[PDB]
């Protein structure tokens, strides 16, 4: 029974050898888009201090510390 | 306050001395103003015959119906 113990290390040795398909693009991506909701929040702080005259100092952000920096 | 002097420094009034000058109430914007309209003035114009009109220097866009002038 050579054979058959011989086919199931071809068979080992085709599923060991299956293609990664760049799953980085995926994550960072999202990453990027996550970032792209955050920041966005701040918008609506910044322009209501900007129509509003009040400087930089006086502009209170309820900004929260994200594990992206970004 | 009194016309010669106000208790705004961004209001002004303009008081005719005699009947052949006009006279002015001026505005600057500021403060609570917007930064874009920060530095900008409204005026209320009164003719010596006793005629009313109004004028801005603000954007056309930001200017309300009765003072596009």
């Amino acid at each position: 029974t050579l054979i058959e113990l011989m086919i199931v290390v071809a068979i080992i040795g085709i599923l060991a050898a299956i293609a990664i398909p760049q799953y980085q693009n995926y994550i960072a991506k999202s990453q990027v888009s996550r970032v792209m909701s955050e920041t966005g929040s701040l918008k609506t702080v910044i322009e209501t201090c900007i129509l509003d005259g009040k400087t930089a100092a006086n502009c209170e952000l309820g900004w929260t510390n994200s594990n992206l920096l970004g | 306050s009194t016309a010669a002097v106000t208790g705004q420094t961004g209001l002004t009034i303009t008081y005719p001395a005699s009947a052949t000058e006009s006279a002015a109430i001026q505005g600057t914007f500021g403060n609570s103003a917007a930064i874009k309209i920060k530095n900008q003035t409204l005026t209320w114009t009164r003719t010596p015959e006793g005629a009313w009109s109004c004028a801005t220097t603000v954007e056309a866009k930001f200017k309300p119906a009765g003072c596009a002038s």
